[PDB]
């Protein structure tokens, strides 16, 4: 188990941390998140009690060393930092335990929830995503755009989500105008898996890394990603089975852990409606189908 | 931009357009098999591709033969509309290569949008006017052409004739429009109108007759009026 202590809290906030949250008030004694399961990423995130716009976090794994959170008053904001002094570490860490300051990451042990959101998503991709390599850590907030929003402006605060464009000569092969559009397996399997992601994890792991910014930070051009890559694939009447099944498990948790009340700011009418009911793989994702018809029938 | 009432001026600009319409590209009768069921059979169709300032039409013929052993073939008809569409563009001089293209029904936008991939610069617009292209083959000289060819085929007209020796480009599209919807709802009378007279010929190298400038100010006035009658009858107004 790790910990990610914070040194204070002096401006009220609620406080994120994976899919659990709490609210802190100022000047609140709170000095961290303790018992935080190594194995995954994980992301701690900050709503001001005054700013309720301005959704913002970090993405970190407690494996690539030892971070913790500071107000700074000048900027505003609650930052992660990186302790380097492994001693003086374990000795902040452990007396605010001591004293009992620390909140505990509270998994209930039936639940694989993070771990089904997360089963694909490695540190090291997040960190080409959000590019910042003095820090072993990724910001991320709600304002951030997208590389493919900036080309339809500042490039340092850029998501570098992977381009998908349906109507582009990467898609389409000269001569297979009609076929290609169709039916995008060529774009999915030559060009997307082994050309740029080389894997179907690292495609699973970027697919869920834009929803899980999508639905926390209220990323606009990450939920734009996410359904992209769904529709890639609903959209090819060639895919591994291995994928179809992995990819329903994917989306059948990630509906599952949606806020109700953002169902309809998040999950793109069309894109779901082609998926589940038009599309080649209309039959595929039976557990995705079902949890989207008994808990947003109204989108469809 | 979507074409309509508002814009409708900038047809007849310096900057070089054209319409596609694929109304008439996949064209079928139905008819009954022995068994009882129903079978539809194909006959030879066009892409109607028009520039509305200069009236240059390119008339591609669509042999029934494209289709052999096709599937879904209203759909294929989109797509080889855009083909042939793309095909037109490439073979064209770049100065005359159309800076839009405005196709008459929506769907035709992704097709031609793929298709047209190698020119980002060529604007794919559709068109909220209710343009009577689709009457097309109620001319007769277009409809001969079609129907007698035997291989596809690329035809060349101007579908204004002589007209902007003495009309604006502006004066001639709604001349054609005109022609174009009477004919649409209502053929037979249309062309009652434009031949009733046998001392008006069509010349060899023409698609209508030859009216002069007075005559064509009657000729409209039937036209107009054949069209208000035949909405009358059509909505019991
Ligand atoms: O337009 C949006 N609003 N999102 C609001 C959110 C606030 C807090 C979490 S999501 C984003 C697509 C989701």
């Amino acid at each position: 188990m790790n910990t990610v202590p914070f040194t204070s809290a002096p401006i009220e906030v609620t406080i994120g941390i994976d899919q659990y949250s709490f609210n802190v008030k100022e000047n609140q004694p709170f000095h961290g998140i303790k018992d935080i399961p190594i194995g995954h990423v994980h992301v701690i995130h900050f709503q001001h009690a005054d700013n309720s716009s301005m959704r913002y976090g970090y993405w970190f794994d407690c494996r690539m060393g030892n971070f913790y959170i500071q107000y700074d008053p000048k900027d505003g904001l609650y930052k992660m930092m990186e302790e380097r002094d492994g001693a003086k570490f374990e000795n902040i860490v452990h007396n605010f335990k001591e004293r009992q300051m620390m909140v505990s990451y509270p998994k209930i042990d039936e639940d694989d929830t993070w771990y089904n959101l997360t089963e694909f998503v490695q540190m090291d991709k997040i960190r080409k995503i959000v590019r910042k390599d003095e820090n072993q850590f990724s910001y991320v907030d709600s304002s951030m755009t997208t590389v493919q929003e900036n080309e339809l402006s500042d490039p340092a605060h850029s998501l570098n989500y992977t381009v998908i464009n349906f109507k582009s000569r990467e898609a389409i092969r000269p001569g297979h105008e009609m076929e290609d559009f169709l039916d995008k397996s060529y774009y999915l399997n030559t060009v997307m898996l082994q050309g740029i992601f080389k894997n179907s994890s690292n495609y699973f792991g970027e697919l869920q890394f834009a929803f899980l910014n999508a639905m926390f930070f209220g990323n606009y051009g990450s939920s734009l990603q996410w359904h992209a890559m769904i529709e890639l694939i609903c959209s090819s009447a060639t895919v591994p089975k291995h994928m179809l099944d992995k990819l329903d498990e994917i989306l059948y948790y990630q509906i599952k852990t949606l806020p109700e009340q953002y169902s309809d700011i998040l999950l793109n009418e069309r894109v779901w409606n082609i998926c589940l009911y038009s599309s080649f793989q209309k039959n595929s994702l039976h557990n995705t189908e079902k949890i989207m018809e008994n808990k947003y029938p109204e989108l469809l | 931009g979507a074409m309509n009432s508002s814009n409708y001026a900038e047809l007849f600009n310096n900057d070089i357009k054209l319409f596609v319409d694929d109304t008439n590209v996949y064209r079928v009768t139905v008819h009954k098999t022995f068994e009882g069921n129903v079978a539809t059979k194909a006959i030879n169709g066009c892409i109607f591709t028009l520039n509305p300032k200069t009236g240059h039409l390119f008339l591609k013929i669509i042999h029934t033969s494209v289709w052999a052993g096709q599937k879904r073939l209203s759909q294929l008809a989109k797509w080889k509309t855009a083909e042939e569409v793309s095909a037109l563009v490439r073979s064209l001089p770049k100065e005359e290569q159309p800076k839009q293209i405005i196709v008459t029904r929506k769907a035709m936008l992704d097709p031609l949008e793929v298709h047209m991939l190698d020119f980002p610069n060529i604007a794919i617009r559709p068109t909220e006017l209710r343009l009577p292209f689709s009457a097309a083959m109620s001319i007769d000289k277009l409809s001969d052409v079609v129907m007698k060819a035997t291989e596809p085929q690329m035809v060349l007209f101007n579908i204004y004739d002589d007209w902007l020796d003495r009309i604006s480009s502006y004066t001639a599209f709604s001349r054609l429009t005109l022609l174009l919807r009477a004919l649409k709802t209502n053929e037979e009378s249309a062309k009652m109108i434009l031949l009733s007279d046998p001392t008006i010929t069509i010349k060899s190298y023409h698609l209508w007759p030859s009216f002069t400038d007075e005559q064509w100010i009657t000729i409209e006035s039937q036209m107009r009026d054949l069209i208000l009658t035949e909405y009358g009858r059509k909505y019991n107004v």
